């Protein structure tokens, strides 16, 4: 998962 | 410029982002959105102009800020949803499996449903505890967006996923998503906020  | 949820906001003339929530503290306007979109004193442009700056965020451990704007600018209780509007009309918090809908910048306005709640996400940054997690699709960009069931009760705003090459998970099936929102209801009272419906 990445910021979005 | 108006406020609406969904729409694109620059932060120091350099990363996008988009609005989640239109909100009051006292006389003063502001917009919820994520904290990993800016620091505290950061510059917010909608359509190049100055709109206000960061009051306060959390990120990483929680993923939360609000934008205290100028009096000049108009704050609406809706959200985009492409040339449409959606009306807010609270804060419910929906439970596992309903229906809900987020807007932002890069991918618009996309439909799903809640499939988890209290996500930890791993970002490079660190660990955010506590996220909902739906299969609306999202993408780079969409991050501090509104989340809202079509009923008009605003959710939360738009943490992160998993996001594939294509800076998407909208090529992947719902059943493989994560989209990552951090709750509304915990910003407002951390905040002292009210949110502005009709």
């Amino acid at each position: 998962a990445a910021p979005a | 410029a108006n406020i609406v949820g969904g729409i694109e906001y620059s932060i120091n003339n350099a990363s996008l982002c988009s609005v989640g929530f239109s909100v009051t503290r006292g006389a003063t306007k502001g917009f919820v959105t994520a904290g990993h979109c800016g620091t505290v004193n950061a510059t917010a442009r909608i359509g190049g102009a100055v709109v206000g700056t960061f009051a306060a965020r959390v990120f990483p451990g929680n993923d939360r800020a609000w934008v205290s704007l100028t009096s000049a600018q108009t704050l609406l209780p809706r959200v985009a949803n492409g040339s449409s509007f959606v009306t807010v009309r609270g804060s419910t918090e929906a439970a596992v499996g309903a229906a809900v809908c987020r807007s932002g910048r890069t991918t618009g306005y996309q439909c799903g449903t809640i499939t988890a709640k209290n996500v930890t996400a791993n970002y490079a940054e660190g660990a955010v505890r506590g996220l909902t997690q739906g299969n609306a699709c999202m993408g780079r960009g969409d991050s501090g967006g509104s989340w809202i069931t079509s009923a008009g009760q605003a959710q939360g705003v738009m943490s992160g996923g998993n996001v594939q090459s294509n800076g998407n998970n909208c090529g992947i099936p719902a059943s493989q998503r994560s989209s990552l929102f951090e709750r509304l209801q915990p910003i407002l009272s951390q905040y002292g906020l009210s949110l502005v419906t009709g």
